[PDB]
């Protein structure tokens, strides 16, 4: 179901990175394939070549944490009115505090002692379980 | 305009707003079970604080277009409030 | 412009924003609704500093840049006993506990 449309019909699009994340542009090639591109530092911004109805989304490239564009998850470019390129805001989400936690324990812990933390097993396993694109495909297929 | 005062382990109260409290479905449970006063026995005051300038954060950030800034979490706090914060599903 | 503050007293920290033009004398009348004190038994502080009544917000240094939701300014408050006002006491927030060795 997630892919882009092969419509051939050019978008010129800016990537404007509001976050303090370096952002990895991400896009679902014609078979539902995540395509990585060239990162954007934070506070930066890049004009793009796309098309429309193609599928776009953005992650921490360090971290593979979800970013919201133009806030929500995914970015179709649509059709330029007047030449105006179309702006893809890239900003942090509002993270839940328990996610926004597992963040910061996962970038102060190597993954090898998250078991020697003291923490419910649960929380274990939430930290291993790392945030993934394939595992938001699947998230945003089901629904 | 309803408040709500949540206590901390150590005994610090905290008035916030009874609409920013109901950001935790655990907080909403045990005020709809004083009235409008939470005890926490097992979160001090240095992790309580946190969890209420989060509830502000994200009622002030949520649906909203002004360029989101990040929730800081100094690392010394990082494992109880991510304790809290599972314990209070936000 | 919003500014959010912790207004704080001994052991009392209220959680609440205010506008940046707003006054001294309205955030005492903030403080009267939820502790149920006037703002004649009130006194409101910046750190050691005695705000006064008439000044804005912004005058006394809470900015909008200064005062963020997810790190908000202090507001020091003491109450007047009988004839006279107790001295200006914020309890501090328990230490954390050392950090990990795997952190
Ligand atoms: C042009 O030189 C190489 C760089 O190419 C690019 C770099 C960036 C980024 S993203 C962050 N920083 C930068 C600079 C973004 C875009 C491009 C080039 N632009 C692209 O690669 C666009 C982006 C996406 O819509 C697919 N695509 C295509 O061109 C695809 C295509 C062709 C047709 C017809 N229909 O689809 C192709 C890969 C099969």
């Amino acid at each position: 179901v997630l892919r882009s449309v092969n419509s051939r019909e050019p978008s010129q699009v800016i990537f404007c990175n509001r976050s303090p994340r370096v952002v990895l542009p991400v896009w679902l090639n014609f078979d539902g394939e995540p395509q990585p591109y060239p990162t954007l530092p934070p506070g930066t911004g890049r004009r793009i070549h796309s098309y429309r109805g193609h599928l776009w989304l953005f992650r921490d490239a360090g971290t593979h944490d979800g970013l919201l564009v133009n806030q929500t998850e995914l970015f179709v470019p649509s059709l330029n009115v007047d030449g105006q390129p179309i702006f893809a805001n890239i900003t942090l989400p509002v993270y839940t505090l328990k996610e926004r936690c597992l963040q910061v324990v996962r970038s102060l812990v190597k993954p090898e002692n998250y078991r020697r933390l003291d923490i419910v097993r649960s929380l274990y396993e939430d930290l291993e379980d790392h945030p993934n694109v394939q595992k938001d495909l699947e998230r945003l297929t089901q629904e | 305009m309803m408040y709500v005062k949540l206590i901390s382990s150590d005994g610090h109260e905290f008035i916030v707003k009874r609409e920013h409290a109901l950001t935790s479905g655990t907080i909403k449970a045990m005020l709809s079970g004083e009235t409008n006063e939470v005890n926490f026995r097992e979160i001090p005051s240095h992790v309580l604080s946190k969890v209420c300038m989060y509830f502000t954060y994200k009622v002030r950030y949520t649906n909203s277009s002004t360029e989101i800034p990040e929730f800081p979490i100094a690392p010394e706090i990082a494992l109880e409030l991510l304790m809290a914060a599972n314990f209070l599903d936000c | 412009m919003d500014v959010f503050l912790m207004i704080r007293r001994h052991k009392t920290t209220i959680f609440t924003d205010a506008k940046e033009s707003s006054t001294v004398f309205e955030l005492k009348r903030i403080v009267e609704g939820i502790l149920k004190r006037p703002p004649d038994e009130q006194r409101l502080y910046k750190d050691d500093q005695l705000l006064d009544d008439g000044k804005t917000l912004g005058e006394c240094g809470f900015t909008s840049q200064t005062a963020r939701p997810q790190a908000p300014a202090t507001v020091g408050l003491a109450f007047r006993a009988d004839d006279t006002f107790e001295a200006l006491c914020i309890e501090p927030f328990s230490s954390p506990p050392e950090l990990p060795d795997v952190m």
